[PDB]
RNA sequence: UGCUCGC
């Protein structure tokens, strides 16, 4: 039961969410009484998952979008996470990317905030 | 004969006799300073190789604000076989 | 037991072992001699090789490498009379695979 | 009589008795014959499936009095033994559940 | 044996492999030789041959 | 490909018996078994209609290893 | 063969047993249990369960006969299944 | 009392050589074996 | 909420390791210390 | 959210052998590590995918498939930086009970670090005025069996301005 | 523990 890497890959919310649409569609389409009985914990974990990344707007994402946001990204330099977090929040607002996204100081440049809003709206 | 006992002897059994109090002087409290002094200076010589940390996390633009420097001794390899070579 | 006024069970001696050996039926051997006469499962710790209870090492004073094991009630009675003189059998257990 | 003689090596089991043997030409080669007071007495645990639900069954509904019946029943859920020399046997055949 | 006042035992085994090993690999019909010299020792005897 | 290519009577015995374990703990049946209530029994015909789901893992003595399956190997 | 592979007709006694065999158990289990046992655990020496009779004290099956080899279940299944792609990396 | 039906009628009833206490309404087996 | 731990592993013995014990371990092993030499007690209960 | 490779051994009995393999061995694996958190990894959600497939042996014990399956799944373990979008399911008077949605009610912020007006008092009043932010800040196991939960973690909420909401 | 038996 010895797990090999708890770090092996991040990956954003957009991922996740296809994986528990496909998981829900196939538990629909193969639904099983005893297999259910068992254990509900899985249809409840994957429901509330569900129902919470609807709640985000994780919606409305292609994997095409996404590379093309990396691709994007990439001439800025920036550290996977800082893309991560904006890819997961999809800030609308310059002041999400002035204070609540770290490493603020010498990477904004008050003029890089204006492409990273037009980016990450297209 | 032997009388019966009820509970085990105490684990830490009393003693009458005390350990003698510590030699004073000016001696003995240079000696402590001193080897309190070599304590607290011999972790921070580069002789003293810390256990290597892995497994970060991320990388970060504070990686280099954060990076530990410390200057390494170069060992003698005139007097130390190859095979200790890196 | 022994007897038929004590109600007892026939023996499989030696011999018999030593016939079902040469027969080559190692799971009816196993049945006979284990599962049907002296199963038991036993708490083993994997930190120390000794024999614990209810899931539980009172020697290392934990719970996370005890394991449970099928084992034979007089090969416990064994390891246990062994332990009591100085001949400490230490069970390095593993995966089945 | 010690432990590895005669508690490793070997050792006594139950399911098993011990006759005295007399001679039947009628039978075959690799056929031995059990007395009925023996066969009641030494009992072997067959699974429930899909194939042997319906001699299950009867056999349950006999009883341990008729020779060919059980003895014991023991349910998949929990591993509480029911004895069916007590109870309705029929009801116990009627929920023989898979397993 | 020679049925006059012998006593043998009868074990039933309780696993479905076990009982599997005992039908094939000490079958009466797959132990008609013995292994010391082959030769066979399942055949007629008296009241048999006369 | 370099052991006898006859099935002996070990993995004979070996393989029926896991059979009837299986079938007896509701495995589904591959020969249509026609009111045999005996696993065993159910096991033999599976074995000479040659229709077990069972592959023999032959190890060699060194650790090298070889898959044959039960209608690849001959029966007697 | 047995007697005279190891160079030495070692015969069948309990001497000659010893010197064949490495598995303690056995060697208690025959003949001289105490002295054999002290003098494992004086040695130390760990004892595996290759051998039948240390297989058949730990209730475990034997490695001759029908143990000899493993079963493998020829199920329906695909081994290296397609991988779901990484999308953000 | 039974662990199944809840009934007090425990009793002790050897079959064949074997001691067991078992429920006298359902056939439950309390305990076995001594 | 809720740590995964496992129920039950099949697990094989490989090996048996022979040893001694120090005076220190058989402490640690032993839960209690026999120090009274009768086995009942005085009451007609003769509880131990 | 980050993937974990895995490596276990599962038990398929013989009753789902007309099934395949890969479907049975994905559903028992989300069966096992369903809403369950695993020490110093976190709290598992579902199986992503499965990697290696090696034989399956069937042992002379239980009888049933026994299969060592190589896998990718998804566990929920923030980078001790990471931003989070919670509700306040409940407060205390020695810090606020906030919930991510509807995915585990175990955030628990203290409050000690925002602007000197912090306080509360029993009424579920949040902050003094002048969709709710964390950043996770570092991570914590413990264990639970120790006779014969295991995540929490603290959560920052700085001067972030909160044009939308105070 | 002893002993008489049963092959
Ligand atoms: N003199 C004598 N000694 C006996 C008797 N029964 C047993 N022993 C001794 O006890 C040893 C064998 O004990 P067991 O026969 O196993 O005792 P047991 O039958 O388990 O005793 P219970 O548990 O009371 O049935 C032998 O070494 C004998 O010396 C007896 O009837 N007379
Ligand atoms: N001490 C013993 N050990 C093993 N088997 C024995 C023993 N005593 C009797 N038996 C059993 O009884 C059988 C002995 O019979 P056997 O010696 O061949 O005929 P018999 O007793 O000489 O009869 P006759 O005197 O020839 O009429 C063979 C053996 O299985
Ligand atoms: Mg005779
Ligand atoms: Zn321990």
């Amino acid at each position: 039961m010895e797990v090999k890497d708890a770090n092996s890959a991040l990956l954003s919310n957009y991922e996740v969410f296809q994986l528990l649409t496909d998981l829900k569609e196939q538990r629909k389409e193969s639904g099983k009484n005893k297999h259910s009985s068992g254990q509900q914990n899985l249809n409840t974990i994957t429901y509330e998952t569900l129902k919470y990344i609807s709640k985000t707007p994780c919606r409305h994402q292609s994997p095409e979008i996404v590379r093309e946001f990396l691709t994007a990204l990439k001439s800025h330099k920036l550290t996977k996470a800082e893309k991560l977090q904006l890819l997961n929040h999809r800030p609308v607002t310059a002041v999400e990317i002035q204070l609540m996204v770290e490493e603020s100081e010498e990477r904004l440049t008050e003029e890089q905030i204006e492409a990273l809003l037009h980016t990450v709206t297209s | 004969l032997p009388d019966v006992v009820l509970k085990p002897p105490p684990l830490f059994p009393d003693t009458d006799y005390k350990p003698v109090p510590l030699k004073t002087g000016e001696g003995e409290e240079y000696m402590l300073a001193l080897k309190q002094e070599l304590r607290e200076t011999m972790k921070r010589m580069p002789y003293f190789i810390e256990t290597p940390e892995e497994r970060q996390d991320i990388e970060r633009y504070s990686k280099r604000y954060m990076k530990v420097y410390k200057e390494e001794w170069i060992p003698d390899w005139r007097r130390l076989p190859r095979e200790m070579m890196p | 037991t022994e007897g038929r006024s004590r109600d007892g069970g026939l023996r499989l001696g030696e011999m018999e072992r030593d016939c079902l050996i040469g027969y080559g039926a190692s799971m009816l051997l196993l049945e006979r001699l284990m599962i049907s006469s002296d199963a038991f499962e036993v708490d083993v710790c994997g930190q120390c090789g000794l024999l614990g209870y209810s899931g539980w090492c009172h020697y290392c004073k934990s719970s996370c490498h005890v394991s449970s094991l099928r084992i034979p009630y007089a090969c416990k009675l064994l390891f246990q009379e062994l332990q009591s003189m100085n001949i400490i059998p230490r069970l390095k257990l593993s995966k089945y695979n | 009589q010690g432990r590895f003689r005669g508690n490793l090596s070997g050792k006594r089991v139950d399911f098993s008795g011990r006759t005295v043997i007399s001679p039947d030409p009628n039978l075959r080669i690799d056929e031995v014959a059990v007395p009925v007071h023996v066969a009641k007495i030494l009992t072997f645990p067959e699974k429930v499936n899909k194939a042997n639900i319906n001699f299950l069954r009867k056999l349950v509904q006999n009883g341990p009095e008729v020779h060919p019946g059980a003895n014991f029943i023991q349910q998949r859920h929990t591993q509480m033994k029911r004895f069916l020399k007590y109870g309705n046997r029929e009801k116990m055949a009627q929920e023989l559940k898979y397993g | 044996a020679d049925f006059d006042g012998d006593e043998m035992n009868l074990h039933l085994p309780q696993t479905e492999e076990a009982k599997a090993e005992a039908l094939v690999l000490m079958g009466t019909k797959a132990n008609l030789v013995t292994p010391r010299n082959g030769e066979p020792l399942i055949a007629a005897i008296q009241d048999f041959l006369t | 490909r370099i052991t006898t290519p006859y099935m002996t009577k070990y993995e004979r015995a070996r393989v029926l018996g896991t059979r009837a374990l299986q079938i007896a703990m509701c495995a589904p049946v591959m020969v249509e078994l026609e009111g045999e209530t005996d696993p065993l029994l159910i096991a033999m015909k599976e074995l000479k209609a040659r229709k077990i789901p069972i592959i023999i893992r032959r190890y060699l003595p060194d650790g090298s290893y070889e898959d044959w399956g039960v209608d690849e190997l001959i029966i007697t | 063969d047995l007697m005279t592979y190891k160079g030495e007709v070692l015969g069948i006694t309990r001497f000659g047993l010893a010197k064949m065999k490495e598995s303690v158990l056995m060697l208690a289990s025959f003949e001289k249990t105490a002295d054999h046992l002290f003098d494992a655990a004086y040695f130390g020496q760990k004892d595996s369960v290759c051998g039948v009779s240390e297989c058949i004290i730990m209730g475990i099956p034997m490695n001759i006969g029908t143990g000899l080899f493993k079963l493998l279940h020829k199920a329906d299944r695909d081994p290296n299944p397609p991988k779901r792609p990484l999308i953000f990396d | 009392r039974c662990p199944d039906c809840g009934s007090t009628e425990l009793v002790e009833d050897s079959h064949y050589s074997q001691s067991q206490l078992v429920c006298s309404d359902c056939g439950c087996v309390v305990t076995e074996g001594v | 909420k809720e740590q995964f731990r496992e129920t039950d592993v099949a697990k094989k013995i490989s090996h048996i390791c022979f040893g001694m014990k120090s005076p220190e371990e058989m402490r640690q092993q032993a839960h209690i210390q026999v120090v009274s030499k009768n086995l009942y007690s005085q009451d007609n209960q003769h509880a131990p | 959210f980050v993937l974990v490779e895995m490596v276990d051994t599962v038990r398929i009995p013989p009753w789902q052998f007309e099934r395949k393999l890969n479907d049975s061995i994905a559903e028992e694996l989300n069966k096992k590590l369903a809403n369950k958190v695993v020490y110093n990894v976190g709290l598992c959600i579902c199986l992503f995918d499965i990697t290696k497939l090696e034989d399956a042996y069937v042992f002379p014990g239980d009888g049933a498939s026994h299969t060592k399956v190589h896998f990718r799944c998804v566990v929920f373990h923030p980078f001790l930086d990471e931003i989070l979008i919670g509700k306040i399911k409940g407060c205390s008077p020695e810090g606020v009970h906030v919930s991510l949605g509807f995915f585990d009610d175990i955030l628990i912020p203290p409050e000690s670090l925002q602007q000197p007006a912090k306080f509360d008092e029993a009424e579920q009043v949040w902050v003094w005025e002048y969709g709710e932010e964390i950043r996770f800040r570092v991570v914590d196991e413990s264990f639970v069996d120790t006779s014969p939960y295991t995540l929490v973690g603290s959560i920052s909420e700085p001067g972030l301005g909160l044009l939308s909401w105070w």
